């Protein structure tokens, strides 16, 4: 999930955008 | 500003800013 990708590891714009509607 | 560790409210904040008018889905399940 986003926490694994952005919190416990370094986030990226690519990843954040995956969670936009 | 997105290329760092973002947790809790900071992560929500980032989604808010990035997604804009689209909005977003936040689930902390991990």
């Amino acid at each position: 999930g986003i926490v694994e990708q952005c919190c416990t590891s370094i986030c990226s714009l690519y990843q954040l955008e995956n969670y936009c509607n | 500003f997105v290329n760092q560790h973002l947790c809790g409210s900071h992560l929500v904040e980032a989604l808010y800013l990035v997604c804009g008018e689209r909005g977003f889905f936040y689930t902390p399940k991990t």
